[PDB]
């Protein structure tokens, strides 16, 4: 059976109390889809009639930390189950508080210079995220009591852009985003 | 009724 594909709409980073749909694309004619969450059965969809369906939607009306974590799906044709989809990380954001983002040496640098970002949030855990706007798949994770560092190394113009950081209350439960810091590389 | 935080507009995930 083709491997199913799993994604979140509109996005996998969902503010608290906002909605998300988890989509699972299987195969036309598949008769049962399961959505798994962290090793448990979260929901089942049984397409009726199945011959017109290759994907199923699971709606979450009000996002919270108990529904944040890893999801996967599988589907069935006759007695045979597909292999699982890749894992979807569904993350709740805007939890509790707002961190401060800083940068060394500063926001304006020349190509070649080493840049470090710093994310501080005293009321959170030791795990922090650095997010370049536009590039959620390249989110960097850092570890530190009170604050974490994110060394970029020697930068080029590829590193130019707008950054925000998050503190975390668990792996999938993140703070409000920091105010943005623009990195200018000349 | 689609909601999206401004910082996620044009994010690569939406594909
Ligand atoms: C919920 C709205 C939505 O997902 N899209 C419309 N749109 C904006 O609202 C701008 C933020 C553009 N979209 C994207 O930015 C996809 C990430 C799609």
């Amino acid at each position: 059976l083709p491997k199913p594909f799993i994604w979140a709409e509109p996005h996998f980073m969902v503010p608290k109390e906002k909605q998300v749909t988890i989509c699972c694309q299987g195969n036309y004619g598949a008769v049962e889809y399961q959505l798994h969450f962290e090793g448990s059965l979260f929901a089942v969809d049984r397409p009726k009639p199945p011959e017109r369906i290759n994907k199923v939607k699971f709606y979450i009306p009000d996002m919270n930390s108990r529904m944040a974590g890893q999801y996967s799906c599988i589907y069935r044709v006759g007695e045979l189950w597909s292999e699982p989809s890749n894992l979807l990380d569904l993350v709740v954001t805007e939890m509790y508080d707002t961190p401060t983002l800083s940068v060394h040496p500063g926001p304006e640098v020349i190509s070649g210079e080493k840049v470090t970002f710093y994310c501080r949030l005293d009321t959170a855990t030791s795990m922090f995220l650095l997010l370049k706007e536009g590039r959620s798949s390249h989110v960097q994770r850092g570890y530190g009591k009170v604050q974490a560092e994110f060394p970029l190394g020697p930068v080029t113009t590829a590193h130019r852009g707008t950054y925000r950081c998050f503190g975390s209350y668990n792996n999938h439960a993140w703070s409000f985003p920091s105010e943005p810091v623009k990195l200018l590389v000349t | 009724a689609c909601y999206x935080p401004d910082y996620l507009c044009x994010d690569e995930y939406c594909a």
